[PDB]
């Protein structure tokens, strides 16, 4: 077949290739049971402005996204930096909950590198942004009759705002030479603006709920992610294995190198994966790459 | 180089017993038999002529 | 010689952790993270370089 | 006044991941090498933070308990406490006031003014106990606060003896906050002890690591030409 003739004179002559395949495939998390407040993240009612947006750290804790996914009270649903399915598996060091008010056209500019009043001026989102976002309408709740006129954001002010920063102060925005310290007259605006919510108003003009989720993947040892069952590990054989998100194929074998308490796993030559610590017994497990070779064939 | 993943290296066909013989073989004749073994049988003859 | 053909392949071996301007060096974590009808415009841009 | 120069002090482990018998060039903050430290001593003037800064205090210099991390004294905006004590350490993050000289037959603590809005009240393990000399390092990147350490016996007071030290990552929070300034707390009894103060900037820097993994030699690729070929 390889080299194409139903003859083959006497020598020797290289084939393929051939690799040692796995037996089982085993998966390790931490044991932690405790589930972490998405409760009152989405179904709680006392939310923030534009520039006031409230911040969230949540950890120490194990997380079941198949709310966010079947939920179709949720309008619209765009995740970037993973796969919406994917993270059910994925295991993740911190995650950053962010919640906030928009009017509903200005949806768009809340993007990776987007440009808008919204984002260059309230609240911008960073280009390797590796979080998702979600939105739906609020109409319903965050408008009155007579017209609600709680939510404020702030318009007027020199240069673009940092990734992650927040502004509450009201300063006199000193559009010109005029030093009209606190009046506004024709050379100065008051930096803030209300949205007059109404339910007349039209579906662009009614409020929308916003909620950002952001995740980062460092070497610090990872704290919350999803339900995925544990199991018994294997030990001298070729076998898949998966350690908070790291997946592989090698085979596990006891090592005598010592890690330092504050290190998880070792990269020692050229950033390759060579031992890894046990989340559970503490001890380092070398890693070594299945069996491979070539296959030659002699024929007279 | 090291063990590691994706390269493999083979080892020579004639080992290093085998040059040392053939060296061997070489010197042995160019002190036995002068030029005479190039060109075709070996023809003993003492060193000084 | 022998230095010379060592450190061509000691670069060989080092030019697989390049990024190659994708979001990870890594192809698991390529093809873990992602969906793969989005995924293939991350693989390819590695496999060129390399 | 009265700087003394480095001598080739003060790297930390950048990545927490274990290297062994191999040699790594990183960029990150650093000291430079053979730079200026300053030398204080009786006082105790505020200093500005300057995006990180080296700190170490002589042996013997049990006066030394503590630090204070801030930007303005009037509690408008977040401020960072650590004082250590007989039995832990107290590490509060809380919108306080503070007394300008506070101090730590025995007399006690009289440091806060007043306190609202905190936010991070974990009481954790305290970090210490010819004698033992002391080294630290702080910086800020990312609303991230990393704390660097290690603690080693040497046999000369007024002086930073030589040789080479590399230190742990030891406790890390995420504050997010905005530090400009920054002071030292000392303690009496009802009196001078050294400490120094040096800060970083980013240079690229090559690390040596031996065969049980830890730091062993390093060199700055911009301080010397013949560092530059190396
Ligand atoms: C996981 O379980 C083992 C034994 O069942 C226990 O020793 C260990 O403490 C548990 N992990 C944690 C984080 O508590
Ligand atoms: C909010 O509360 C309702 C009422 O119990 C519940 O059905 C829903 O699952 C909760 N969560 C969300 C995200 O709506
Ligand atoms: C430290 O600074 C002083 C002036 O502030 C300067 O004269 C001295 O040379 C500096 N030290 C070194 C080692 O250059
Ligand atoms: C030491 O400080 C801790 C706070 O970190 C406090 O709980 C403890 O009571 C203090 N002990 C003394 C003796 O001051
Ligand atoms: C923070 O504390 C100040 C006084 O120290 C108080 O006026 C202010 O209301 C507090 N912030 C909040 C959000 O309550
Ligand atoms: C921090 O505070 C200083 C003044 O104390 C201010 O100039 C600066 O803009 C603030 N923010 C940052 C990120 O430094
Ligand atoms: C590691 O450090 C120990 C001292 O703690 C030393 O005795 C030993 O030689 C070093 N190397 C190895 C391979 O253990």
């Amino acid at each position: 077949c390889t080299l194409k003739s139903f003859t083959v004179e006497k020598g020797i002559y290289q084939t393929s290739n051939f690799r040692v395949q796995p037996t089982e495939s085993i998966v390790r998390f931490p044991n932690i049971t405790n589930l972490c407040p998405f409760g009152e993240v989405f179904n709680a009612t006392r939310f923030a402005s534009v520039y006031a947006w409230n911040r969230k750290r949540i950890s120490n804790c194990v997380a079941d996204y198949s709310v966010l996914y079947n939920s179709a009270s949720f309008s619209t649903f765009k995740c970037y930096g993973v796969s919406p399915t994917k993270l059910n598996d994925l295991c993740f060091t911190n995650v950053y909950a962010d919640s906030f008010v928009i009017r509903g056209d200005e949806v768009r500019q809340i993007a990776p590198g987007q440009t808008g009043k919204i984002a260059d001026y309230n609240y911008k989102l960073p280009d390797d942004f590796t979080g998702c976002v979600i939105a739906w309408n609020s109409n319903n709740l965050d408008s009155k009759v007579g017209g609600n006129y709680n939510y404020l954001y702030r318009l007027f002010r020199k240069s673009n705002l940092k990734p992650f920063e927040r502004d509450i102060s009201t300063e006199i925005y000193q559009a010109g030479s005029t030093p009209c310290n606190g009046v506004e007259g024709f050379n100065c605006y008051f930096p803030l603006q209300s949205y007059g919510f109404q339910p007349t108003n039209g579906v662009g003009y009614q409020p929308y709920r916003v909620v950002v989720l952001s995740f980062e993947l460092l070497h610090a040892p990872a704290t919350v992610c999803g339900p995925k069952k544990s199991t018994n590990l294997v030990k001298n054989k070729c076998v898949n294995f998966n350690f908070n998100g790291l997946t592989g194929t090698g085979v596990l074998t006891e090592s005598n190198k010592k890690f330092l308490p504050f290190q998880q796993f070792g990269r020692d030559i050229a950033d390759t994966t060579d031992a890894v610590r046990d989340p559970q017994t503490l001890e380092i497990l070398d890693i070594t790459p299945c069996s491979f070779g070539g296959v030659s064939v002699i024929t007279p | 180089a090291q063990k590691f993943n994706g390269l493999t290296v083979l080892p020579p066909l004639l080992t290093d017993e085998m040059i040392a013989q053939y060296t061997s073989a070489l010197l042995a004749g160019t002190i036995t038999s002068g030029w005479t073994f190039g060109a075709g049988a070996a023809l003993q003859i003492p060193f000084a002529m | 010689v022998v230095n010379q053909n060592a450190q061509a392949l000691n670069t060989l071996v080092k030019q697989l952790s390049s990024n190659f301007g994708a979001i990870s060096s890594v192809l698991n974590d390529i093809l873990s993270r992602l969906d793969p009808p989005e995924a293939e415009v991350q693989i390819d841009r590695l496999i060129t370089g390399r | 006044p009265a700087y003394t120069n480095s001598f080739t002090r003060g790297v930390y482990y950048p990545d927490k991941v274990f290297r062994s018998s191999v040699l790594h060039s990183t960029q990150d903050l650093f000291l430079p090498f053979f730079s200026n430290v300053t030398w204080f001593h009786f006082d105790n003037p505020v200093l500005p933070f300057n995006d990180g800064v080296y700190f170490a205090s002589t042996e013997k210099s049990n006066i030394i308990r503590g630090w204070i991390f801030g930007t303005t004294l009037d509690s408008k905006t977040q401020s960072l406490l650590i004082v250590n004590n007989a039995t832990n350490v107290v590490i509060k993050v809380c919108e306080f006031q503070f007394c300008n000289d506070p101090f730590l037959m025995e007399s006690e603590f009289r440091v806060y003014s007043s306190a609202n809005n905190c936010t991070f009240e974990y009481v954790s393990q305290p970090f210490l106990m010819f004698k033992n000399l002391r080294e630290f390092v702080f910086k800020n990147i990312d609303g991230y606060f990393k704390i660097y350490s290690k603690h080693t016996p040497i046999n000369l007071v007024r002086d930073l003896p030589q040789g080479f030290s590399a230190l742990e990552p030891l406790v890390d929070l995420p504050i997010g906050i905005n530090i400009t300034r920054f002071q030292t707390l000392l303690a009496l009894h009802r009196g001078a002890a050294a400490y120094y103060v040096g800060y970083l900037q980013p240079r690229t820097f090559l690390l040596k690591y031996n065969e049980n993994g830890t730091i062993t030699d390093a060199v700055d690729c911009a301080l010397d030409p013949l560092s530059e070929t190396k």
